[PDB]
């Protein structure tokens, strides 16, 4: 979710 | 950012800075530990969108890999939200303020098991920063030195050392001498050690707290907590 | 407290007379068996050591104690990143026990820690830490870990941020260099105290499933961070 | 021990 989120 | 000078690298930083969230606290119901776990928890996960976004505005931040991106928050988010709420509760002796409608104190804090220790620390680098008389422009230069330096083990370092470059101009401009200048950024950057150690403190104890299936842990949060593989 | 009336040079001088010895050492027991025997002997020198750092013995007994409880860990380490400097890619535990990364593996979760030992290392080889340096932090380290959980302490530790920034001016570096120099360095302590908990979980880890007997003052130790 | 040890 966070390298999407980034 | 390497070019930005000392007086861009604090307004960029200034005006970087997240909002002030709300908790879901609900005054009709007594606390227990998962209740009072829950509002932390749903705390945090709200912060941590922000969090992102701030990150991106910190000069140097986007110039890296999407996976160095990833590995510095990850390492980082936890410092960061604890440095916040230092900062927060400053004006507050004796109280965290994790969010204006949630301000507790140490007893409150026994209510979870374990947490009470972690509320100490917190509660005391929250006094060091009042005694020190830590300044706005110094809290957000600290802020982003955890962001750049916490998972850090050559761009990173440059940026690092233009951050001590602003911290230096900015105690030059407010009258410290050269010497309390050097005295004034060692006693900032060693608070940093201990909150490195409250995170990681926290991180177990989060960590316990899902094991004991005390509070559900979702989606961004869950993700950040698993990447420290306690 | 003739502590605080030390000059730069003179406080260096007692960090450098202060240093310990380095010891000698002797399957995942063994390897186990062999690092915690080293720690615990070196303990003993390290407390030794502490009495000498300047101001040190100007606190109270249970002041004494509780630095050390707390900041025993962290000493060890920043000590063997030290001693490892010149020997990228190995951990010189001790003369005659020199441990490449791969040896890490022969220990359950041992190799990351192995890994972040290692990363510190390359990055005082890279910064070029002087001997000068490396006794100040450790004294640093010492003295700061603890002292949040007083006044005598902070401003001993001001009499050891002032010498380090006497070597790097007299290593001819500008006045903005020295600043820079000094945040690396304290920087690197926040890494040396995630190394320290993340090696306490593992100390920890070892003796539950007694992988590894901890006796008398290693084992107190570890218990003090409970 | 420490107690001991620091005196
Ligand atoms: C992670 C914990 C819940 C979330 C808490 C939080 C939540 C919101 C915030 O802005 C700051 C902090 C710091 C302390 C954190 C706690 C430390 C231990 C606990 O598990
Ligand atoms: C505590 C451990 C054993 C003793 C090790 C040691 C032992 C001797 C020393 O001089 C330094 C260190 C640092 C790393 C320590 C280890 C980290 C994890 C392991 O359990």
């Amino acid at each position: 979710i966070l390298h999407r989120l980034l | 950012a390497l070019s930005l000078t000392a007086d861009q690298m604090v307004s960029a930083l200034l005006d970087a800075e997240p909002p002030i969230l709300y908790s879901e606290y609900d005054p009709t119901r007594p606390f227990s530990e998962a209740s009072m776990m829950g509002l932390l928890t749903n705390l945090a996960d709200r912060e941590l969108v922000h969090m992102i976004n701030w990150a991106k505005r910190v000069p140097g931040f986007v110039d890296l890999t999407l996976h160095d991106q990833v590995h510095l928050l990850e390492c980082a988010w936890l410092e960061i939200l604890m440095i916040g709420l230092v900062w927060r509760s400053m004006e507050h002796p004796g109280k965290l303020l994790f969010a204006p409608n949630l301000l507790l104190d140490r007893n409150q804090g026994k209510c979870v098991e374990g947490m009470v220790e972690i509320f100490d620390m917190l509660l005391a680098t929250s006094s060091r920063f009042r005694m020190m008389n830590l300044q706005g422009e110094e809290f957000v230069c600290l802020k982003s030195i955890i962001l750049l330096n916490s998972g850090v083990y050559d761009h990173i370092h440059r940026v690092l050392d233009k951050i001590t470059d602003t911290l230096i101009h900015l105690m030059a401009k407010a009258g410290l001498t050269l010497q309390q200048q050097h005295q004034r950024l060692a006693q900032l950057l060693l608070i940093l050690s201990h909150i490195r150690h409250m995170s990681n403190k926290g991180m177990e104890h989060l960590y316990s707290m899902k094991c004991k299936n005390v509070v559900p842990l979702y989606g961004l949060l869950l993700e950040m907590l698993d990447a420290h593989r306690l």
